[PDB]
């Protein structure tokens, strides 16, 4: 499954 | 709203505490209460809102996918209504969260957002939550077009008003490319958008400080990872 | 109860689905509904009940510890009431979950449990949820004694009715040793209990099948790990 | 912090 935008770590 | 009696600043403080405690439903309730105070949100506050609801809906989406897979297996295979009922329960909850977020954007975050960094952020969010609705829709066509329309408006503003390395612009393009691949049955459009986004960002990295470079390249890596999966 | 209209078997099925979907609040609500049907629980059902509530209360305990640490740091240091208020909110929720579990045990799971494997399981659970109440209590003395009393009754039955390798007996002794170390300020009693439990289980492993050996030794490893931390 | 009984994996 494609990767979407992640929250800033 | 149950947060109507709490000060805006206290809601923001408690949202940050909830994040630290990994209490994302609480975090989302606090941030909804803050939005409902009627004032615009700062950059940090917009990201708190997104973190909270992304975590809530992310757990719902993961659960829905598990249950949908079990349901699909059961329909090949011995039967009862329970798997469908429980998948429907989780689905309805997920739709409710998406409707809540969309409602906050429509009342009245988007209409008051004039700067590119707020307006693009909220329009991207609108696309994202319509996309999550589309994932479970089966009706589906209009939900898909609502996601597309929000992402397209965000893209048009982002290309005019932000540099190609801006992290909101990058995250928008990333998520619109996921929309094309996973929702709109447009893998070629997904690949083209990811490639053009990556290449235009690469060419603008030289303008950035070390900290901005780290932020932008982290998102670019997701574009690259998807391109590797998609090709 | 909101689960009053659902069949017992459907509640159990949905609890298993909720577990697969990592939806532990739903799992706990389904299992509470199953308990409230009034029938005794099978071994598998008792473990579903425990899994569900252990996950719910475990998240609450982790959040409470984060917030309590922030609160303690703030009271050395610039101030507002928000950290205390939010710690109190999480605490009250946690107490509510513990009270719910204790209420199920008292109405009427324990009184109908006659076999050692059910009665010890439920008395251990009673000790555990009083222990979780004790973790946040500041009143504390009577809660501590309620945990102690439940664990002691469970221990007395377990020593008479179960072999030393029985996983319920082992888990009970493990948790009673944690009670002694972390709640009752009795580290020596904790160490003694863990040592005696481990050694008596070791000596009974020869009687077990391969699968029972794996189950018992897994729990014994936790006794050993605690002894390493405590000495 | 001490380790308590774990759920069966
Ligand atoms: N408490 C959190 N999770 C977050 C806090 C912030 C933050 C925002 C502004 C100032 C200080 C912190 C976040 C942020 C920033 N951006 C944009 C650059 N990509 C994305 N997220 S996220
Ligand atoms: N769906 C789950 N999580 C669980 C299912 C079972 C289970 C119980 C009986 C039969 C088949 C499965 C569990 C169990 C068993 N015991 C006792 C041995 N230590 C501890 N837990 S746990
Ligand atoms: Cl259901
Ligand atoms: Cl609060
Ligand atoms: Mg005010
Ligand atoms: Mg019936």
């Amino acid at each position: 499954r494609s990767l979407s935008e992640r929250l800033m770590q | 709203g149950a947060m109507g009696s709490m000060e805006r600043a206290s809601l923001i403080q408690k949202a940050k505490l909830a994040e630290q405690a990994e209490r994302y439903e609480d975090m989302a309730a606090f941030m909804k209460g803050a939005v409902e105070k009627g004032e615009e949100l700062s950059c940090e506050e917009r990201n708190l809102l997104s973190v909270a609801y992304k975590n809530v809906v992310g757990g719902q989406r993961a659960a829905w996918r598990v249950l949908s897979s079990i349901e699909q297996k059961s329909n090949e295979s011995e039967e009862g209504p329970e798997v469908r009922e429980y998948r429907e329960k989780v689905e309805t909850e997920l739709q409710g969260v998406c409707d809540t977020v969309l409602g906050l954007l429509d009342s009245h975050l988007i209409k008051e957002a004039g700067d590119a960094e707020s307006r693009v952020f909220y329009l991207k969010m609108k696309g994202d939550y319509y996309r999550y609705l589309a994932e479970v829709a089966t009706d589906k066509k209009r939900i898909i077009d609502s996601a597309r329309s929000a992402y397209q408006e965000a893209m048009d503003i982002s290309k005019k008003e932000m540099p190609p390395t801006n992290p909101i612009r990058l995250g928008l393009a990333l998520n619109f490319s996921v929309f094309h691949y996973e929702i709109a049955n447009s893998p070629e459009e997904a690949i083209s958008l990811a490639k053009t986004t990556f290449d235009e960002a690469m060419a603008d990295l030289h303008t950035l400080s070390e900290d901005s470079y780290k932020d932008s390249t982290l998102i670019m890596q997701l574009l690259r990872d998807n391109l590797t999966l998609w090709t």
